[PDB]
């Protein structure tokens, strides 16, 4: 009901497509930088130099409290990767906790598809674990460090907001994108009550997922194949994906759920959009998912479930005219699924490290129409759900 | 549109 962490409430700025970011401060005198927020990894690097979708970037010359490693690291990632040079600097976070620490920086120096034209941040805040981190976990992530360093509680929260229609932008600038709130969870953000996941391992933030259903609809899958390779939870994925053989029987089932309409191959396989007459986007034929996830009490389960307003992608017409455009942001992976963006907006979501759990609520900010909204809803009595769990 | 790390 109350929450208490104004300071950091609607620090972030940004949409599902482009990633959200916060702003922060690295050096001596303080360097300005906008950095996403990426839970899928566990290296903080800001763009070293120039690069034409970069505003500004970091001047190591210009900070007197930098220190050079000596030391260059390459991260790649499921998509886009850059080379840079580590090295550690005093770190601060304007729209956070009011304390400074320093932190291990890598330096980009060259990079692949990783920057993106007019996204407005130049840096990326990997905050998972030091077991994914690059070159090896011995670099310190930015949140071990923070922890380590000052009082801030071990936990962090996530309130990504979508806005359910598209921004350009001037208005992605001007507008709140959501909140990360450091070290604590505010009650403002989320309705009903928080249910927890265990994190299985500690690099990316493993869950496991132990059931879906498409429209209240089994999948009946071998729960295997839903975390098949591993289940994670990423901000810096736009899209649902799920591993293919989940994937194409997802599709088949949200086919044949919206089959009264229908839509070319491109737009399931999320290459081209749909569009409907201005406010005509029929919600209603579209199913709800539901991802029922272990609990932390032994048989017990709880579930999630999100609207086509979360699955559906807004983006502006090629034509930019007045017709509600959408991608299908649900995709399939040869790497385990990833509770991407357009999932985290429907949900404030908990990643409580300390107690070696994900929380998650239903989102005060996810987007709905008058007769469905997004759910977490439990205890649902789960047997042998380790089982669900990949080796 | 964003893929963000491989291990």
């Amino acid at each position: 009901r109350r929450g208490s962490f104004v300071e950091m409430v609607d620090n972030l700025r940004g949409k599902s497509g482009q990633g959200y970011y916060v702003e922060m401060t690295v050096g001596s005198p303080p360097q300005t930088l906008n950095i996403l927020v990426d839970t899928g990894s566990s290296n903080f690097a800001v763009g070293a130099a120039p690069h034409p979708f970069l505003h500004r970037y970091y001047q190591r010359q210009l900070s007197s409290t930098y220190r050079d490693l000596r030391k260059g690291v390459y991260v790649p990632y499921t998509q886009g990767k850059w080379e840079g040079e580590l090295g550690t600097d005093l770190v601060s976070i304007p729209h956070g906790p009011n304390v400074t620490v320093r932190a291990n920086i890598a330096a980009i120096t060259e990079s692949d598809k990783f920057f993106i034209n007019g996204s407005n941040w130049e840096g990326i805040l990997g905050l998972a674990y030091a077991e994914i981190a690059r070159p090896d976990d011995s670099l310190e992530p930015f949140f071990d460090s923070l922890v380590k360093q000052t009082h801030v509680p071990n936990l962090f929260s996530l309130q990504l907001c979508g806005a359910g229609f598209p921004l350009n932008q001037s208005e992605v600038l001007a507008s709140v994108g959501g909140s990360m709130i450091i070290g604590g969870i505010d009650h403002s953000l989320y309705t009903g009550s928080l249910w927890y996941t265990p994190i299985r391992r500690e690099w990316y933030y493993e869950v496991i997922i132990v059931r879906v259903e498409i429209n209240g609809q089994d999948l009946k899958m071998d729960c295997k194949e839903y975390n098949y390779d591993k289940s994670i939870v990423d901000s810096g994925t736009t899209n649902l994906r799920l591993p293919k053989k989940v994937f194409e029987a997802a599709v088949k089932s949200i086919k044949a759920a919206s089959s009264t309409e229908k839509f070319p191959d491109g737009f399931w396989l999320g290459e081209q959009l749909v569009c409907w007459q201005a406010g005509t986007t029929p919600w209603n034929i579209f199913p709800v998912i539901s991802l029922y996830l272990m609990g932390e009490v032994t048989n017990q389960s709880f579930r999630i479930t999100i609207l086509p307003q979360q699955y559906l992608r807004p983006v502006e017409d090629v034509a930019t005219s007045q017709d509600d455009c959408y991608k299908f942001a649900i995709s399939q992976s040869s790497t385990g699924t990833v509770m991407g963006a357009v999932i985290m907006e429907g949900f404030y979501v908990v990643f409580d490290r300390a107690r070696k759990r994900i929380g998650f609520a239903v989102s005060a900010c996810h987007v709905h129409d008058e007769f469905r909204t997004a759910a977490v809803e439990g205890p649902f009595v789960t047997l042998d759900m380790e089982d669900c769990g990949y080796n | 549109e964003l893929d963000x790390v491989e291990f």
